[PDB]
């Protein structure tokens, strides 16, 4: 029963976090190269200096949409969340076009916003590794 | 980690055509026709209200305005026609008008929705659009623009074209009344004729869509005060005016 | 066959997988490429398909590859896949020398090289690269000559001379017969000749079909020009 | 609590009587000293016979009621008609949950046929405490002991409505932030009653 | 040799035309206005922003270009302006931007500046922007005339340049454009 | 026969037909039950055929009819599975709108979102048709009494008066003539329960039986709410 | 082949992408484009499957223009092959915005290549049905020509041709090109190719597309029909 | 996606080294605005338009960031031309009031718009302020902006119940020209729109001049 | 850190200081401050910590994989736009950190040399001569600096501005080593400033 995102801070922090950018020599250590950031980006400089809207902005929607499913659960049962959580999964994992960003039609039926526009519609938006085959990988985490 | 993906549906043969491209054409060969004729001071679009007697033919309309000034219809399936208008009308918004402040021209809108179409054809999730659709519109720098676009995607522009049940015959017709300097009043009553021969029931106003995209229509803005606010050209014609049309 | 060779992850009952035989037969219908390291140089040969006589030559891609000033790479199959592997490669090596200040040695490459390969052949929504390639160069401050092997289900190897696609288990005969571990060819112009020699038992035309390329120690990496390969070619006809 | 925010410093009165409940209010919104509207209507209907009152951030308390007033149409859609107390602990869930984030009070004044009336209070931080009879806003500081003075179980409806009235003139008298017409809602078994005085009938009493 | 930040734009409309000049550090290549086909903008500010915009909308008007099949009109830009400035809410580019140009369907000139966020200010005599001198606002108040012919749009406008630049000096230059609906020209002030 | 994939999964036939829905439809008829609609000045009835040969059922707990807001009633003809699924769909979906756009939906906008939702499960691969025909009735505060139904192929549309069942043609063909000899689209009456009765007599016409106070349903649809009435309700509607 | 050909990403038993196979059979079925280099310029020709007069043939179904410098021919899926065209478009414009350079032919035409080839490595995607021949311009190489097919694989070309007769044209090619061309000459060898290759009657202008890269800079002309039947009654077609 | 935090952290580096009414009246609604556009004490524009249109028969009139102002107008304004396509219906004022009452609440504040929202619908006339933080209110008479005051004395002493159109536009001009003549914020020209019901909106530029 | 770099008629001399961190006594001999980006092209960095370095070797395994990739060497011009393009990049979502490059090239396409030099914000500017760290060398610059200066008059320049840095510095300035860059490549000059 959130209205503002809660929660949004990170507990703990490793130099192997992100998992997609490992280094091979170092398994343990990220591969700079690869994540195209400018070079000079460690992480800790990632856990200060945030503008406070930011994470409120970013976790808007999903913090309606589980209001919305603990309300479903409350009021109808565990069906109704369970079926809509089961519909949304189905829709988003059949969809891969490596070439597009934007969002499908079925999704936004589901999600009420057939004739509804925000910013980040509006505004949906290298040298390495920016290619199919890339999201080939992170898709079938091979 | 099976459920990661889903294998294409759509996929070639050995001849070399995909198949459910072909069979969603064959379902849009099966429906109703719909025709569009373009003049040179207008377009116009038709198409039968193929219906149960005691359904209401107003609450269901078959030609719907994308834009002020971009109307289109369709030949097929009615609910992927209703999904394509509603994203139409969406990203008419979403890519020009918060961009540009303006509506877009009306190929880019064909291209829009024809990249939509495109992308249902690359999906493992997804089936293929069972429609055709007749897009007509006008733009301050093309003038008076009609394109077909496919269920592949495909579109391509028409001075007169029919989609459908009866599109060879119409197709005919129309090749053989058509000429460069057409008005708006000829193509409408052509496209009375078109219909004439393809509607085998009762052929009135009440059986009947059409719209046109002509002049600016100032009596439909709802405001005045701006003289350089355009009206509309999108105009769909009531059931009266049809029936005035075809008595004369 | 027998329903077991429809899926990357099915066993056969006597214990095979035989997608990726059937990889191994898409490599065997691609061009033959053959490696020879001898006392102190690598020679990579290629097969060249006759060049259609409305094809521009300028600009169309060698068959070997310079994956870092060190250490080259050439393939056999699918020539596209081939793309995909060697940018990985250097985008590899690239990466190595950034996190680690060091170059690779040739071993970390082909290791590499066969965990990509490995990789793709972990899903039953993926295909595995119909390639396999042959991976030579130098250490990093260091003289001993190094020449692999890998296969599209990751599994590298380490020779002395080696032949990879079509036609290429003639080649590997002449090989056997033709090379001495024990006594290499001491100069480069001796493992240039067994190369183009050995090329030339399934080579059609001749000289105009076959590409060498020496790796010596010390980042010197030399492609022959079509001169000097029709010299040779030229040389091995008179004294046979 | 955040900076350049529209507050609610208004008199808020819930009382319980033998017939059901009756909730009054003022009618005065003001930024600093100046009076932004004379004539707002601050009682708050969730559900036909349950409405409500907000103090604190005008537009948190808004968010929190519209909500709630969602939830309320997806619960009949179910059961029918809910209670007083489910509403409440709905209020409360919302106000507790975001007390980090958002600044509420409610008050709720219910009828059902299986309870007759009720009255809740949930302040700032989120707890809830269920009153016969209930007081809120800045001009309640004032009227505290009157209150407790004059209040008794069980009386009829004009007496009520004079216990209100009373109370809440003098509130207007002493709070800057409370000023206007007095604005009350009766609910009993007969239905939804609303009521309006205004300066000229109260500031003689 | 490496501060380039700041500087002015000016522009006004005469009689079927318009013109657009900026300053210029010379003495012993970095210009502050640019052109996508027939629509000029003029940027003051931040200089790594400056040119973080100009490269942007290249490639939006490449990018226009290539779809629409014909160049874009002075109006359609300033919108495009406006919201790309204004997708950076909440980290906003230190720039003040100018637009100019003719119209080619209608020829009516047009101008029209921008705040870091993207509001848009229409005017029909002049706009001014940096913050280099106070007294340039009122320089060009005091020397525009509506209504100019494009010699003597040039001399009004050179002659507010020299004035603000003789108020605040070695090597200071201008660059002035004169556009008309099929011409386009481009002149050097070393006074 | 679909003979092939669309055995299981909504994809086109050589023939350009999706076979799962048209399957979907001929489930809509499994209860055997007929349902009528019709309109007044200014109220919508509904009328849903009750079979329960079984003793040992309560009839009370047997219903196809639902209140889904205030305003708007629905009526069901298919398993009772997939209407009750389908109800406690469109309630959710009347207070979603209710929230988001600040006033109450109507019932042709509630039709058109049942309508796509139903399109979104004709074009995916894992997604099933429910096996239902829904009908909703209201007296919008825009378009007066109003019928809207929607059906397994994403097609919705509103009516006159409406009849669905196995026995839909004759009912549809009765109000067909008796529209054609008033030359009027709704029922000229003035209190709810004259439109009731007009209902229920044209049922029994059409079906050509009779029926108990026990063997229907009736749904009311004002302008204030949706109700339905009770066993004394009809008995009381039945004698007149 | 019927077990082997159902899905993209399994290998025969002899070794084969069956679907590629047919990706690149298909191909076949679409109108003939032809490229021709010449010493000062490069030449695009292209003929329209049109089948009535009510096509607006003055208003783009078989040349594209990439940038400035390089346009394409198409033959084969118009959809897909617009969708791999605003993917160049924008390549090519991030590739100027990152180095403040035009970007080299080869490097967008591998980065396409890449593309389809990355298309039939997974189970969820079908093979893009379309072949392009790419006529570009640069500083590195001059005057360029390629050809990428469904597979992903790309080749370099001086007279090329694709879709319904590529061999009776490539066979008139090999007998009548020469590296000394002019613009001129290879416009006329272009359209007696297309005219002898033609399953129709007669070349009219209407069933032609034409395009040239050429040198006053570098200049793209698009040819309106006007100008193709200018050209086509110079020629004595 | 959406509204950009790149450069915050630069930005912050970097730092450390008018008048509006609404009137209602028996058939309808009217709004008004001055035409003084200013950059701090200098006049930039003496004929400026702040009446915005949400929907044909929905005006509206913003003070506090313009920019804010303008973008939350049209993001409004396309989310019920889409929203009318869909249902087939003129939009309501209540519905664009919800969609900018949480648009604002979204953004917790941060997007400073202040709004008087006019408008006619098939259920009536209808007359809001809204607040930059996601607060909305209904009135008979509304005044915003530096000249709020003077326009909001001149409202409270000549408005009642039974009010014309011709007397709720003289109101209303009255109003705008007290701000005028008493804020140095507003003063240059009054523009006007007068949504009646059953009728097409009404926009008068420069009504008094 | 201090760093200088003068464009001459047919080479770019480029000039780094031999520095060491603060409280640490170090006895080395090397070129710490400047990376060889393309055989043809040098950047020389000054700044803080070890950020600086990281960005300096992100930015030369960039270049040597697209010479690697295309088999070509990217111009001056393209090599500092990249640059400047990733300094803006890294500072989008940090604070930014203090650093200055000079990068100098010898287009061979139009055989001439290049100087750019790029400021901690991301400000690209092509200039004859430039320098950083130093609190005046502008005017011994301007004063003798020509557009058709040969290498020895360009190397006389320098050692007049060194001469001018050192007369104001203690002796725990050991000394500047230059770097020049012209056709045959680049090359260090061993003998002096």
């Amino acid at each position: 029963m959130n209205i503002v995102p809660q929660d949004t801070f990170k507990s703990q922090v490793s130099t192997d976090q992100d998992k997609s950018v490992l280094s091979s020599a170092v398994p343990s250590l990220p591969d700079t190269l690869r994540q195209q950031e400018g070079g000079a980006v460690p992480l800790s400089t990632q856990l200060n200096d945030r503008h406070p809207l930011e994470s409120t902005l970013k976790n808007w929607e999903t913090t309606q949409r589980q209001r919305q499913m603990e309300q479903y659960r409350q009021i109808f049962g565990i069906a109704e969340p369970m079926k809509r959580t089961m519909e949304m999964e189905i829709v988003n994992r059949t969809d891969f076009n490596p070439l597009s960003t934007n969002g499908s039609i079925h999704r936004d039926i589901l999600l009420n916003k057939e004739c509804s526009i925000d910013w980040e519609d509006v505004y949906p938006g290298t040298m390495v590794g920016d290619d199919v085959h890339s999201k080939i990988e992170k898709q079938l985490g091979i | 980690m099976t459920d990661r993906y889903s294998f294409s549906l759509t996929t070639f043969s050995p001849s070399g055509k995909l198949g459910q491209i072909d069979y969603a054409l064959t379902a849009v060969k099966q429906g109703v026709t719909s025709l569009g004729i373009k003049a040179t001071n207008g377009v116009v679009i038709a198409t039968e209200k193929k219906s149960s007697p005691l359904a209401m033919s107003e609450t269901l309309s078959k030609v719907s305005l994308l834009t002020p000034d971009i109307g289109a219809v369709y030949s097929g399936m009615g609910p992927d026609y209703r999904v394509l208008v509603d994203k139409s009308r969406k990203v008419a918004h979403t890519s020009y008008k918060r961009i540009y402040g303006e509506y877009p021209p009306t190929k880019l809108l064909v291209s829009e929705v024809a990249k939509i179409m495109q992308e249902a054809t690359q999906s493992g999730g997804v089936r293929p659009f069972g429609v055709s659709l007749l897009i007509a519109g006008h733009d301050e720098f093309n003038g008076f623009s009609l394109y077909q676009v496919d269920p592949s995607g495909s579109y391509f522009p028409w001075k007169a074209t029919a989609i459908g049940k009866g599109s060879v015959a119409a197709k005919t017709f129309l090749e053989k009344r058509w000429n460069d300097e057409l008005e708006l009043e000829d193509a409408i009553h052509i496209a009375l004729l078109t219909l004439k021969e393809s509607v085998e029931g009762e052929f009135n106003g009440d059986t009947i869509e059409l719209a046109i995209i002509g002049d600016e229509n100032p009596d439909l803005l709802g405001y005045t005060g701006i003289p350089t606010d355009k009206g509309p050209r999108f105009r769909k014609l009531t059931s009266q005016e049809i029936n005035d049309r075809l008595e004369a | 066959m027998s329903g077991y060779d429809r899926a990357l992850s099915i066993f056969s009952p006597d214990g095979h997988i035989f997608q990726v035989e059937y990889a191994l037969e898409a490599v065997k219908r691609g061009t033959c490429a053959v490696g020879v390291k001898g006392k102190n140089c690598v020679v990579l040969g290629c097969e060249r398909r006759s060049t259609l006589k409305l094809q521009d030559t300028r600009i169309t891609p060698s068959k070997v590859s310079k994956i870092d000033s060190h250490v080259v790479l050439s393939f056999s199959g699918l020539n596209a896949d081939s793309r995909i592997l060697i940018e990985k490669a250097r985008v590899e090596a690239q990466s190595h020398r950034l996190t680690l200040e060091d170059p690779v040695t040739v071993e970390y490459l082909t290791r590499y090289v066969a965990g990509v390969q490995q990789r793709y052949t972990q899903s039953g929504g993926v295909r595995p690269f119909g390639v396999s390639t042959l991976i030579a160069g130098f250490d990093p401050r260091d003289d001993e000559p190094k020449l692999y092997q890998t296969e599209p289900s990751g599994i590298y190897s380490s020779w002395s001379a080696q032949t990879i696609g079509r036609n290429s288990k003639t080649v590997r005969e002449f090989l056997e017969k033709n090379y001495d571990r024990k006594e290499p060819p001491a100069t480069v112009e001796e493992c240039v000749k067994l190369t183009v020699r050995s090329l030339l038992e399934v080579v059609q035309t001749g000289a105009k079909n076959i590409e060498i390329t020496v790796v010596k120690p010390d980042s010197d990496i030399v492609a022959l020009s079509s001169e000097e390969i029709n010299q040779y070619v030229t040389q091995i006809e008179q004294e046979k | 609590l955040k900076k350049g925010e529209v507050s609610l410093g208004t008199s808020i009165m819930a009382v319980t009587f033998k017939d059901g409940v009756i909730l009054g209010a003022d009618s005065r919104t003001t930024t600093g000293a100046y009076i932004a509207n004379r004539v707002t209507d601050k009682l708050t209907r969730v559900h036909d016979k349950i409405w409500c009152c907000r103090s604190g951030s005008a537009a948190d308390t808004q968010a929190i009621a519209d909500i709630v007033q969602y939830h309320l149409e997806l619960y009949t859609s179910q059961y029918g008609t809910p209670s007083t107390e489910t509403a409440a602990s709905v209020f409360k869930e919302l106000c507790y949950e975001n007390k980090d984030n958002l600044t509420a009070g409610i008050i709720v004044a219910g009828y059902d046929d299986k309870n007759k009336g009720e009255v809740y209070t949930i302040p700032l931080g989120g707890s809830v405490h269920k009153l016969p009879y209930a007081i809120a806003g800045s001009g309640s500081t004032f009227i505290y002991g009157y209150c407790d003075k004059n209040f008794r179980e069980n009386m009829s409806k004009e007496e009520t409505v004079d216990f209100i009235k009373h109370s809440l003139s003098q509130a207007i008298k002493w709070d800057g932030s409370s000023g206007g017409v007095i604005r009350m809602v009766v609910l009993t078994a007969a239905g939804v009653e609303r009521l309006i005085f205004y300066p000229d009938e109260y500031e003689q009493l | 040799p490496s501060s380039i930040n700041g500087g002015i734009v000016v522009a006004m409309t005469g009689k079927d035309c318009v013109a657009i000049a900026c300053d210029l550090r010379l003495g012993s290549k970095f210009e502050k206005i640019f052109h996508y086909g027939h629509v000029f903008l003029g940027i003051t500010g931040l200089a790594t922003d400056v040119t973080t915009l100009n490269e942007m909308f290249r490639y939006k008007t490449n990018l226009y270009k290539l779809k629409e099949e014909r160049a874009i009109e002075p109006e359609t830009f300033t919108q495009l302006v406006s919201s790309s400035l204004y997708e950076r809410r909440f980290g906003p580019y230190f720039v003040g931007p100018v637009v100019a140009g003719i119209n080619s369907k209608s020829g009516k000139p047009f101008i029209a500046g921008f705040d870091l966020i993207g509001c848009i200010d229409e005017a029909k005599d002049f706009i001014v922007s940096g913050t280099a001198s106070d007294q340039l606002f009122g320089m060009c108040e005091s020397l525009y005339e509506p209504n100019l012919e494009p010699e003597d749009l040039f001399e009004t406008i050179s002659q507010a340049l020299l004035n603000a630049a003789d108020r605040d000096l070695s090597g200071w230059g201008a660059v002035v454009y004169i556009i008309k609906k099929d011409e386009v020209v481009k002149r050097y002030l070393k006074m | 026969s679909a003979a092939g994939y669309d055995r299981h999964i909504t994809i086109f036939s050589p023939e350009g037909r999706l076979y799962q829905v048209e399957y979907a439809f001929k489930a809509t008829n499994q209860t055997n039950i007929n349902s009528l609609a019709v309109r007044g000045k200014d109220c919508t009835v509904v009328i849903s055929q009750k079979k329960v040969p079984d003793k040992l059922l309560d009839p009370t707990t047997v219903s196809y009819i639902f209140c889904i807001s205030r305003t708007i009633g629905m009526v069901v003809n298919g398993p009772i599975p997939d209407a009750r699924n389908a109800a406690l769909r469109a309630k959710a979906e009347a207070a979603e709108f209710r929230y988001k756009y600040g006033y109450d939906m109507p019932c042709d906008v509630l039709a058109k979102r049942m309508a796509n939702l139903s399109q979104i499960y004709t074009q995916r691969a894992y997604m099933r048709p429910l096996g239902v025909i829904l009908t909703f009735v209201s007296v919008d505060e825009e378009l007066g009494p109003s019928i809207y139904k929607t059906d397994p192929a994403g097609y919705y549309v509103g009516y006159k008066a409406t009849a669905t069942g196995p026995k839909q043609q004759e009912i549809t063909t009765n109000l067909e003539n008796h529209f054609k000899k008033s030359k009027i689209d709704h029922i000229n009456e003035e209190s709810w329960e004259k439109v009731v009765e007009f209902a229920i007599t044209h049922m029994i016409d059409a079906l050509g039986t009779e029926f108990s106070k026990n063997d229907l349903e009736v749904g009311v649809a004002t302008k204030d709410k949706f109700f339905t009435l009770s066993a004394e309700n009809i008995e009381e509607r039945l004698v007149a | 082949s019927r077990r082997y050909d159902s899905r993209t990403t399994i290998f025969s038993p002899e070794g084969r992408l069956y679907q590629v196979e047919y990706a690149l059979e298909s191909i076949s079925h679409a109108g003939t484009a032809i490229g021709i280099m010449a010493s000062d310029g490069i030449v695009l020709a292209a003929e329209r499957k049109v089948t009535s007069t009510l096509l607006e043939q003055d208003t783009t179904e078989k040349l594209y223009k990439l940038n400035d410098k390089i346009a394409v021919a198409v033959a084969g899926l118009t959809a897909d092959a617009e969708i791999l065209i605003n993917t160049a478009r924008i390549h090519a414009q991030n590739y100027l915005k990152t180095y403040n350079e035009d970007i080299p032919v080869e490097i967008l035409v591998r980065r396409l290549s890449d593309i389809k080839q990355g298309y039939t490595q997974h189970g969820g995607l079908r093979p893009f049905g379309v072949s392009f021949i790419y006529a570009g311009y640069d500083d590195r190489y001059g005057y360029q020509l390629y050809t990428s097919n469904p597979s992903g694989n790309y080749t370099g070309w001086k007279a090329i041709s694709v879709g319904a007769n590529t061999s009776a044209a490539q066979t008139l090619l090999q007998m009548d090109y020469k590296d000394d061309m002019k613009v001129d000459d290879a416009i006329e060898l272009a359209l007696k190719t297309l005219s002898k290759t033609t399953d129709s009657s007669a070349l009219t202008y209407d069933r032609l597309e034409f395009a040239t890269i050429r040198k006053g800079e570098v200049y793209q002309k698009i040819f309106k029909p006007q100008e193709i039947k200018d050209i086509l009654v110079k020629t004595g077609i | 996606a959406g509204l950009s935090f790149d450069n915050y952290q630069r930005n912050n580096f970097l730092a450390e080294n008018t008048t509006i009414v609404g009137v209602k009246f028996n058939n309808g609604v009217v709004i008004a605005a001055d035409t003084r556009s200013t950059q701090g004490p200098i006049v930039a524009d003496k004929n400026c338009a702040k009446l915005h249109r949400i929907s044909p028969k929905i005006w509206c009139a913003g003070a506090g960031t313009a920019a804010d102002t303008e973008a939350v107008t049209q993001l409004i304004g396309s989310n019920i031309e889409l929203h009318s396509l869909y249902t087939s219906r003129e939009p309501r004022v209540v519905s664009a009031l919800q969609m900018l009452k949480q648009h604002l609440f979204k953004y917790q504040g941060h997007i400073g718009a202040y709004l008087i929202v006019a408008g006619v619908d098939p259920t009536g006339s209808h007359l809001f302020s809204i607040h930059a933080h996601g607060s909305t209110d209904v009135g008979y008479y509304l005044s915003l902006g530096s000249g709020s005051l003077a326009a909001m004395a001149v409202l409270e002493s000549h408005w009642k119940q039974d009010l014309t159109k011709e007397e709720a536009i003289k109101l209303a001009s009255d109003a705008i020209q007290a701000g005028i003549w008493n804020d140095l914020g507003s003063g240059s020209n009054v523009d006007v729109c007068v949504m009646e019901i059953g009728k097409d909106a009404e926009y008068l530029r420069n009504y008094l001049t | 850190d201090i760093i200088l770099g003068i464009r001459v008629q047919d080479s770019v001399i480029l000039a780094s200081s031999k520095a060491v961190t603060r409280g640490i006594s170090v006895l080395k001999d090397s070129d710490d401050k400047t990376r060889q980006l393309s055989p043809h092209t040098l950047m020389s960095f000054a700044g803080e910590a070890g950020d600086t370095v990281q960005f300096a070797e992100y930015i030369q395994a960039n270049i040597q994989l697209y010479s690697i990739r295309e088999d070509y060497e990217l111009s001056p011009q393209a090599v500092s736009s990249f640059v400047r393009q990733e300094l803006a990049k890294s500072i989008r979502s940090r604070r930014p950190y203090q650093v200055n490059v000079l990068i100098g090239g010898y287009d061979k396409k139009k055989n001439k040399p290049e100087l750019y030099q790029i400021d901690y914000l991301g400000t690209k500017v092509e200039l004859p001569y430039g320098a950083h760290g130093y609190s005046y060398t502008f005017f011994l610059l301007d004063h003798h600096y020509r557009p058709d200066m040969t290498t020895e008059e360009g190397l006389d320049l320098l050692k007049l501005c060194v001469q001018e840095l050192e007369k104001r510095m203690p002796m725990d300035f050991k000394g500047v080593i230059v770097k020049i860059v012209d056709k045959d490549g680049i090359r260090q000059v061993d003998d002096f400033q």
